[PDB]
């Protein structure tokens, strides 16, 4: 489960 | 004159950086990104030599657009009467880091060790130039795929370069160190240093390491892959808990790891052309 994140 | 000097062409995307899009100037079809942000949604602001009222971004894309590097450089910027628009470098061809990892999974450590390199530099620029980047992470660093070169993005969240505490951040939870998350306290270096552990173990394992608070704080890193006992080593002094405890830019370059770092153009020829 690999994701991008947000600031 | 604004959108006459540049034409603009597809949304590139949009989040917590406004809204981005691609562009070519049309004095010489220099390829370009124009990145739109609302007055309303700025949360930090500065004053420019010129004494006024910008905001921080792009105070901060002044101080390390001079000279070349490992930077996405700001080209200009207008001031609208509800937003600002900033013009910015785009390479073409690019990937983002985190796509092209995504896509590659686990790099292999000669790739990885080209790579962190080439972003240990561009830190180096930006602290050399008193900026600050504070969301150091594989999302926000392009890859010039026929040149082989990163180059750092996205300032928002940046802060001037000072050797106390800061009691405000905003970057990525996941990039943020142990220290932030248990007291909202930080120093700067350090805690760029504990992101690039993150970063690093992201480019060897094909993912970061922690993605909830408490794995932050209790900085046990596994290894999901294979990495060598040198890579292990830079990334597990990278993220020490102690900040004190963590390397310097100059011990982390100095690195058994980090020795005979390929050129970015044999980068390319090796790892990205094929
Ligand atoms: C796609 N995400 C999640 C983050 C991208 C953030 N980002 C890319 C860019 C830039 C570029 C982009 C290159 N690919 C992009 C995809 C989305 C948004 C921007 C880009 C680029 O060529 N030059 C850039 O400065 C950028 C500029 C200002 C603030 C944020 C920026």
């Amino acid at each position: 489960k690999r994701r991008r994140h947000p600031s | 004159p604004l959108e006459s000097q540049y034409q603009v062409g597809p949304l590139l995307g949009s989040g917590g950086f406004g809204s981005v899009y691609s562009g070519i100037r049309v004095s010489d079809n220099l390829p370009v990104a124009i990145k739109h942000v609302e007055k309303d949604r700025i949360s930090d602001w500065g004053e420019l030599p010129n004494g006024t009222r910008v905001p921080m971004e792009v105070v901060l894309l002044k101080k390390v657009s001079s000279g070349f590097s490992g930077v996405i450089r700001l080209l200009d910027w207008f001031e609208r009467p509800d937003s600002f628009v900033l013009i910015l470098e785009r390479p073409e061809p690019v990937q983002d880091l985190f796509d092209f990892i995504t896509e590659r999974g686990a790099l292999q450590e000669e790739l990885a060790r080209s790579f962190f390199w080439q972003v240990l530099e561009a830190v180096r620029h930006c602290h050399n130039c008193g900026v600050l980047h504070r969301d150091i992470k594989d999302e926000n660093i392009l890859i010039d795929l026929n040149r082989g070169e990163l180059k750092l993005i996205d300032f928002g969240s940046g802060a001037l370069l000072k050797d106390t505490v800061y009691t405000d951040f905003d970057g990525t939870r996941v990039y943020s160190p142990p220290e932030w998350i248990r007291y909202h306290r930080y120093h700067g270096r350090s805690a760029a240093v504990w992101s690039l552990g993150i970063l690093l173990y992201d480019m060897v394992c094909g993912d970061i390491p922690f993605e909830h608070d408490e794995e932050i704080i209790g900085g046990q890193v596994f290894f999901r892959q294979r990495v060598s006992s040198e890579c292990q080593h830079l990334i597990r002094w990278c993220l020490a808990l102690r900040p004190s405890d963590r390397p310097t830019f100059e011990e982390i370059q100095n690195h058994p790891w980090m020795q005979d770092v390929l050129l970015p153009q044999e980068t390319a020829e090796i790892h990205l052309h094929s």
